[PDB]
């Protein structure tokens, strides 16, 4: 829906209100998804610089090479 | 090393003297430095 409020509870934006503020897209597991991964987030943060990242909590073996910390 | 002579030391003794002079035994004065290595960088963490 917005990025103040979605029409999800699993997601939330962290959306900078200035030019020194980073942003944040971040969604946290649930429902259809496994019980062992409940309740996890996955962030996607993005620097004040333009540079987007990905991190998340889940378990190494678990972790895509392309959200690897 | 300091050495004084209090001249005929023994001679001023049985004079009875108190006898004593400034003295200073010489020794040694040692500073070691041995160097260090300090992680600068470090943040690839894996679990196995």
């Amino acid at each position: 829906s917005t990025a103040a409020v979605t029409g999800q509870t699993g997601l939330t934006i962290t959306y900078p209100a200035s030019a020194t503020e980073s942003a944040a897209i971040q969604g946290t597991f649930g429902n259809s998804a496994a019980i062992k991964i409940k309740n996890q987030t996955l962030t996607w943060t993005r620097t004040p610089e333009g540079a987007w990242s990905c991190a998340t909590t889940v378990e190494a073996k678990f972790k895509p090479a392309g959200c690897a910390s | 090393r300091r050495p004084v002579s209090n001249g005929n030391f023994q001679q001023r003794v049985k004079a009875g003297d108190i006898v004593v002079a400034p003295y200073t035994s010489d020794g040694k004065i040692t500073v070691k430095l041995v160097a260090g290595q300090k992680d600068i960088s470090s943040t690839p963490d894996y679990d196995y």
